[PDB]
């Protein structure tokens, strides 16, 4: 039993952060929970207001001339009767929101943006998208913003004083949905005006068409390609800056590939993962030279014990004793240090690491070989 | 998601058939062996915490570079996530053994789990090893032939249910490969 | 039975010749900077 | 589908828990009742052509305005299109008498059932009159047994209330 | 001085961003293919060729030189 | 409190449906499953002192370092606080029997228990040493009936999976 | 994100080593010149509002079709947004000069910048020169050779900091190239 | 990580401001407090194997029950994987002293340790009796300087506060 | 007000942490750089009538068009509100050198300043012609010390940059 409650449930009475956030990617990057305290200074009412305009508008450029639409409900927040969950309801019902994300958007793109902005979560399955379409067609835009917020999910996750954040929940109910939100928040330096084509489709940046890719992955349950989860991603804004030995980041697609060097690499992984299947079976019994003598070298191991440390005079000479737990076995400092150098020293781990760099290089060398007719080539 | 009893229904409507005495026979025998299935799913959930530590640590001893600096179970953060993705898969498998159908599994975990580990940089076939050890533990518990624990049952043949739970554990293997 | 066998003949070997072809010190097959670039056909202007 | 098993493996999946002793007992409840209601399914499928025959006219034994000019029963072939519909709703009862719950009713016979009926001039008052003469005509020692008769008598009243 | 840094497997030499990583050569040398031309840091473009200009009048030369009186402020 | 009845009418509340005949499926099985688990209720509730006595020295024989100076059993009025703690857990087990779910254990005994013991320097391995022992002094046809002991020995290692 | 002190921690972690004798000496010379680094960051945040108009308008005079109709810097909102990405870039290069390491450039400034320019239609050849002009300004302010503003420092050379800030202005100039 | 520099660049970047004088002021305190804590990191780099060896057998002398069959010290393979964990915690404290704040102990040594020690049944009092031993062995003018012993014993108590 | 002690407490409360050794190490920089900005704060506390005078006319020497009719400085009663404003900015720079960060200048003199000067037709090029004159009038061995003329000049063009 590792996790005890998910983030879709309310927090219990005995924690500060939820449990699933404590070892997730939540701790590693900027996608955290900013809370408004009880009594707010006017300087730290800006720290809650700049975080709302980050999330609810998705890194858009709110100019000064168009932030004058919001001063009526800005001040209603700065006074303190609009909570954060009620400020974002009026901000979604605004005019500058409906111009940006509604009046040129296909109905799939508007629902998946509302899933990113109001909830912290890309759309899960398809009949959830379908029922939120069926509010708007029967009740209009007005009650449809009450669908996201006036359900159990906003109250349990964000309460009424936390600004929405992209959740890194740990447990994902399909495992496809961890990439759906990873492709939707695609970059710190991105925004939905760019990703939806709403600047190139229109005139001088206005009159944009907010069209969506990945529509078919909602209907047909199909995974996201791995490039759209590792290139521009929340996993780079929350990069752990480790020393991962399979380094997960994808290399740039090279110019000048050749079908020769793909064929050596493709055969090369088949020599390695066939060897891995015949080396993982061999280990775990006969890998160890000093293991069959361990029961004999342990039976005669204890003799001439010693209480006061420093006996075994050996003819009346000093010759003391260690009596530690480690050194009673005859071990040194290099006995526990060998576990740190088994990354390449080992034979089962050297094969697996060398396999995983090869399928890394093969996944980008193959995909660069998808451009065909006017290709100028090389001599290596 | 679907069940066993829904599965005859989601096939019969494609012909629009009244399900009379046509194909009910695997359902009257289903509820007949309900108790000896409930006696078999209880065997896993009573031992599930000591299964996934048995299995994840067993994957480590076969590949000890996973805990050296660099490996994908090195720190306390990487170990606590891997110990959690072992718990998620064993939980959906116990759901599929509970309904007797696989469509709780491949729509709720196996869809896109292959592309996730390619993104996160988790090595594939060592994670295959950890599901493989959990397969060997489930068929031991159901047949009551684990080495170091026994539970008491009414005597009877349960080699058919142990093949069913093994038939789901390699569907996880076909996903993440 | 291994993955990376050592190279050598005689007793205490694995079956792989020295240097993988009995060539301890192999000759240089690569060519000069100026002609390996002219051979690829994309460093023409350079 | 809304079965006994799909709740329990989702009332635990939302909480992220394993099947507990409350969870396995919920399928033990889907054994003893399950006999006398899987017994309620083959009797439906046997003389299925008669329970639509006795309801295909009682729907018209209330209303004669359906056979007026302009209406939905204005001809013969749409009465047969009506018979195809009353063929369906008791057939979906045959589907939810083997599942255990009301899964295929609210997935295949209740979803959208209003917005086609009022749109296409399909008055529900005669739909429920077809199911009314089904209901209390059921002679509980002739058609089935007693405890098998409540399981058939329950399900058709679920879409009495759902379709009106 | 030139800067070379490969972070996240993105090797760039100054403003290059290498496309083809390695091509081994004769005397233990390496070749990389870059997508741009690297300009030196303190590079000043040589100016276009021009015609030599000469002072038209010599009195206008003296008319722009300040005198000691103007340097002291005793004159305009 | 998580019961069988509690988890079905909560999922009914999430949709807004009435108590279904699908929801009457489950509590019928509850009456037959309570022939077992209510028998083991008063078997605990007539003999709980002799159980919790034996589990105490089973904990203290395995971990006899707890009676060292500075540890969590260093005087008699710390040992006395221990012997009622394992009677608290046996009391919640008697509550989960008559309710029939994990509810009375994961609310009054589990949630937050890893926070209290990590601060009060109580080793949680000493807690499972008295729960795994009384898991298996139950010999089946002498202590109770055969089906009561399989619910007794199911809540007991819901506990062991939680604390370990 | 990392700085100069934590970059040598994650390289020593890659060898399972303690940050010891030969690796603690390069960090003691990072603080021995730590006041020239604070003196060099202050040169850039002082003149920052005129650094991003000396550069953006110097790009318009070389590629004058940017303000021609249909151009990328044509309206007021398009010109306003170019000046906000002009100073965002200078804001992140100042953090890299302060921290001594280009992690913040890779983790959050450039994380999607080439893709978001193609998705908008920003000409990436002109936006090199908006970053390349700011490189000429910043090495003039650090070596104190700006030809219309001088600031008062102690004596010595800041040749090494002027070279390092040049390395951050063309990691941006190559990760959108 | 969590350093002096990373807190003043992430609070600035949340606001949208250049490095102001309040930021460069705090990085000057990284220059005065540097040589105190870069003096305790070098004392730990060159003497760790004698510290870890002495801090590790304090765990087993205090709790000798661990070497029983059944516990976390039953063979020589688990005992070597015990002294390594002390050498992992001691190496992270050396990384915290070099970075400046509690960056490495949070993300690499704490974040998840409450879960992997419950699952593998590792007692956590055995972890802290090794860290508290080294905090109490610090002879503050002999081992290092007096201000280095503050910076050293600060992360030592930060770790005991996180595991207890 | 934004300063060193506010930003390391607001950041260590966003996570819910006790003050760590990177929060204390920031405030040690507040001690080393206080002896240079306090003798640039009292140096302005005495001589501030002569600096609002010498800089208040530096704009009106530059922008001599301001005294034409219809303009800002057309009459003496508007000129007196103008000399009052350069007094207001010099008072806040005296406040900023006391706190250590730009909290006073932000919360009182900057926040909302663009909303008013556009409404009341005040040319902000005249406002920066005053503040830039005070900047380069300084003779750093004579007026104050060297590192005090760093701190005084730092907030002087932070105000210029926040008006430009
Ligand atoms: C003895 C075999 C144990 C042990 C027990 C000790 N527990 C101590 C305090 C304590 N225990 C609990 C949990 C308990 N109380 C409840 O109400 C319930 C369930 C409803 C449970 C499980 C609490 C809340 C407390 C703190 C308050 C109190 O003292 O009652 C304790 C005293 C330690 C101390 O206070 O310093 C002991 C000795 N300790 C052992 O060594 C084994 C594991
Ligand atoms: C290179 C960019 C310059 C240059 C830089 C030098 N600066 C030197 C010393 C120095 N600078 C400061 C101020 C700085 N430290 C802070 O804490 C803050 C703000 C919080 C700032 C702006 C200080 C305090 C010092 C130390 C001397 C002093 O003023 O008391 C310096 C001297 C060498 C050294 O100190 O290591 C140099 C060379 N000088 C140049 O020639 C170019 C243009
Ligand atoms: C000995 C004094 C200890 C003790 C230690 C054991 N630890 C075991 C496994 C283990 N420990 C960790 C945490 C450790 N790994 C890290 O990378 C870092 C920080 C960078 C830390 C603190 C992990 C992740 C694991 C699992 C993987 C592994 O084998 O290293 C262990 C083996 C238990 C088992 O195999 O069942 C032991 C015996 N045990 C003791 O009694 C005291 C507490
Ligand atoms: C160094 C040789 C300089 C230089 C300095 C001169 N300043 C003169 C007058 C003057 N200076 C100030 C500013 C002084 N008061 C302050 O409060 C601060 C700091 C905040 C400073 C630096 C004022 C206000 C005045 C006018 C009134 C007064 O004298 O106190 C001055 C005399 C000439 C004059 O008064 O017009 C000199 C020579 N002059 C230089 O050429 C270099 C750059
Ligand atoms: C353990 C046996 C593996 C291993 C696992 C790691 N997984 C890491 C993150 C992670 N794991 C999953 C899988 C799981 N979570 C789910 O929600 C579902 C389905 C609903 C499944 C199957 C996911 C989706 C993620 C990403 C989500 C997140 O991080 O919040 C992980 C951490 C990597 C990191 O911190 O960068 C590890 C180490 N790694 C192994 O080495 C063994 C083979
Ligand atoms: C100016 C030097 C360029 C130029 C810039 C334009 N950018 C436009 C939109 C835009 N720019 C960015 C970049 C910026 N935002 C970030 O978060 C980061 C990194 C942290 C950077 C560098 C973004 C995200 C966007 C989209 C903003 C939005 O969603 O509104 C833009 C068009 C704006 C509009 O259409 O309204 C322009 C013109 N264009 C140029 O010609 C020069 C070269
Ligand atoms: C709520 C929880 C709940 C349960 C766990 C089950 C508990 C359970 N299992 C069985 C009963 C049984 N269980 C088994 C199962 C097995 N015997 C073996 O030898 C194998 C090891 C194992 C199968 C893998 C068999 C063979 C029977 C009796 C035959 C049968 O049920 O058809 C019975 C019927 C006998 C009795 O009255 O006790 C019951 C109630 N029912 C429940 O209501
Ligand atoms: C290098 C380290 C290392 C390990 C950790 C183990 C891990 C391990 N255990 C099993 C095999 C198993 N593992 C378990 C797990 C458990 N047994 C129980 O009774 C408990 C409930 C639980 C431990 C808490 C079970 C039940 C089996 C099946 C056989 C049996 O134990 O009776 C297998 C598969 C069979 C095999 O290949 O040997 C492996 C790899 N082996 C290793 O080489
Ligand atoms: C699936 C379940 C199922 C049923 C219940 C029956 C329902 C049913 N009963 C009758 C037909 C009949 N049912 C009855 C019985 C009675 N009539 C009454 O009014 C009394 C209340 C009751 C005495 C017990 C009688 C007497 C007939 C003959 C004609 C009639 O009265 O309707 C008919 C007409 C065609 C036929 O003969 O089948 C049908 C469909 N058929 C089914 O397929
Ligand atoms: C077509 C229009 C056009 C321009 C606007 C300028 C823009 C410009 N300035 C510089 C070069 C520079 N630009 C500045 C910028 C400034 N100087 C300051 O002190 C202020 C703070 C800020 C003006 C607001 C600085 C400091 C240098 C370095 C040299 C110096 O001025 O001392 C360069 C690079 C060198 C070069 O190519 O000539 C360019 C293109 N040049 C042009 O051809
Ligand atoms: C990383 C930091 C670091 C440390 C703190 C020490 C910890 C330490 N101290 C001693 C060793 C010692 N430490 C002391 C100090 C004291 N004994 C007392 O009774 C006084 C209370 C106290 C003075 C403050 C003495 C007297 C010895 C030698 C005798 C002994 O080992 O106990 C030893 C044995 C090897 C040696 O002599 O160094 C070690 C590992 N080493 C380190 O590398
Ligand atoms: C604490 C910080 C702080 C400030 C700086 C001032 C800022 C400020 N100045 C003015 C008000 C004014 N400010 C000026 C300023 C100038 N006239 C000129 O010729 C130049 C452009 C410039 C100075 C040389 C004038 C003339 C007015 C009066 C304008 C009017 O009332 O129409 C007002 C409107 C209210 C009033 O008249 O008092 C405010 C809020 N107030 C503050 O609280």
């Amino acid at each position: 039993k590792v996790v005890d409650r998910l983030d879709s449930q309310p927090s219990a009475a005995f924690e500060q952060t939820k449990q699933v956030y404590t070892f997730s990617r939540y701790i590693l990057g900027p996608h955290r929970a900013v809370v408004a305290p009880v009594a707010m200074d006017p300087s730290e009412k800006e720290v809650v207001l700049r975080a709302v305009y980050r999330q609810v508008f998705g890194n858009a450029y709110i100019m000064e001339e168009e932030r004058a639409e919001l001063r009526v409900m800005e001040s209603q927040f700065l006074l303190g009767e609009l909570s954060v969950k009620e400020l974002v309801r009026a901000l979604a019902k605004s005019s500058t929101y409906k111009v940006r994300f509604f009046e040129g958007a296909v109905q799939y793109r508007f629902i998946e943006l509302c899933f990113k902005h109001l909830l912290g979560r890309a759309p899960d399955n398809h009949e959830e998208i379908a029922v939120h379409m069926r509010k708007y067609q029967q009740e209009g835009y007005d009650a449809e913003i009450d669908s996201y917020l006036d359900a159990g999910e906003y109250d349990n996750v964000f309460g009424d004083d936390t600004v929405p954040f992209l959740r890194f929940r740990g447990v994902y109910t399909p495992c496809d949905s961890f990439n759906r939100q990873c492709a939707l928040q695609g970059g710190w330096a991105n925004s939905d005006k760019a990703m939806g084509g709403a600047a190139l489709s229109g005139y001088n940046g206005s009159d944009g068409r907010q069209m969506s890719t990945m529509i078919g992955n909602y209907i047909s349950g199909k995974p996201i390609p791995y490039e759209k989860v590792a290139a521009d991603t929340p996993l780079k804004s929350t990069a752990p800056n480790w020393y991962a030995r399979p380094n997960p980041a994808l290399a740039p697609q090279p110019a000048y590939v050749s079908a020769k060097e793909i064929a050596e690499l493709r055969s090369r992984v088949s020599k390695l993962e066939a060897a891995w299947s015949v080396a993982v079976k061999q280990s775990a019994a006969a890998k160890d030279t000093v293991e069959t003598w361990r029961a004999a070298a342990k039976e005669m191991a204890a003799m001439r014990g010693i209480s006061p440390m420093g006996e075994a005079y050996f003819g009346g000479i000093a010759q003391k004793v260690d009596n530690g737990a480690l050194a009673q076995l005859g071990n040194k400092a290099s006995s526990y240090k060998k576990y740190l150098y088994a990354i390449e020293t080992d034979e089962v781990s050297r094969l697996e690491v060398d396999l995983e760099e090869a399928k890394g290089q093969l996944r980008v060398l193959e995909a660069a070989m998808a451009k065909s007719t006017p290709m100028t080539r090389t001599a290596e | 998601m679907l069940d066993a009893f829904s599965r005859v229904v989601v096939n019969s409507d494609a012909k629009a058939a009244y399900v009379g005495g046509s194909d009910l026979q695997a359902l009257k025998s289903f509820i007949a062996d309900g108790n000896k299935r409930l006696d078999a799913v209880n065997s896993i959930v009573s031992n599930a915490s000591c299964m996934v530590s048995d299995a994840v640590s067993g994957m480590i001893c076969e590949n000890p570079g996973l805990i050296s600096p660099g490996g994908n179970c090195y720190t306390n953060r990487r170990m606590a996530a891997c110990l959690r993705d072992g718990e998620i898969i064993l939980r959906y498998v116990s759901y599929a053994l509970l309904a007797g159908d696989a469509s709780v599994l491949e729509d709720r975990c196996l869809n896109g789990l292959k592309e996730t580990y390619i993104a996160l940089g988790v090595p594939t076939n060592s994670s295959i090893r950890a599901v493989s050890i959990m397969k060997a533990q489930a068929v031991a518990f159901i047949t009551n032939t684990a080495t170091e624990r026994k539970m008491s049952f009414a005597a009877g043949d349960c080699t058919s249910l142990a093949s069913e739970v093994a038939s789901y554990f390699d569907r996880v293997g076909a996903a993440i490969s | 039975r291994t993955a990376y066998p050592y190279t050598g003949s005689g007793y205490g070997s694995a079956g792989v010749p020295y240097g993988q072809d009995t060539y301890g010190y192999k000759a240089t097959t690569a060519k000069s900077i100026t002609e390996t670039a002219a051979q690829a056909g994309v460093f023409n202007t350079f | 589908m809304k079965s006994v098993i799909t709740t329990v493996v989702s009332a635990a999946d939302a909480a992220g828990r394993f099947p507990s002793n409350s969870d396995l007992e919920s399928i033990q409840g889907n054994i003893q009742r399950s006999a006398a209601r899987l017994e309620a399914a083959e009797k439906l499928a046997g003389n299925h052509e008669a329970v639509v025959k006795e309801a295909g006219d009682a729907c018209f034994a209330k209303y004669a305005y359906l056979k007026n000019p302009g209406e939905a029963g204005e001809n013969q072939e749409k009465i047969n299109k009506c018979y195809r519909d009353v063929d369906h709703y008791m057939r979906l009862v045959n589907y939810c008498l083997v599942v255990g719950g009301t899964g295929p009713l609210d997935e295949w016979g209740i979803a959208g059932a209003r917005e086609v009926y009022r749109t296409l001039n399909l008055p529900t008052s005669a739909y429920v009159a077809s199911i009314a003469y089904t209901r209390d005509r059921l002679c509980v020692p002739r058609d089935m047994s007693a405890q098998a008769g409540v399981e058939f008598s329950a399900y058709l009243d679920y879409l009495i209330n759902a379709l009106s | 001085p030139i800067s070379i840094m490969g972070l996240n497997k993105l090797v760039t030499a100054g403003t290059a961003k290498v496309v083809r990583a390695d091509v081994p050569c004769a005397n233990g040398c390496i070749i990389h293919a870059v997508s741009s031309v690297i300009i030196p840091p303190n590079y000043v473009p040589v100016p276009q060729p021009t015609k030599p200009v000469f002072p038209r009048s010599v009195i206008a030369e003296i008319a722009k030189l300040p005198t000691p009186r103007q340097a002291l402020g005793l004159d305009p």
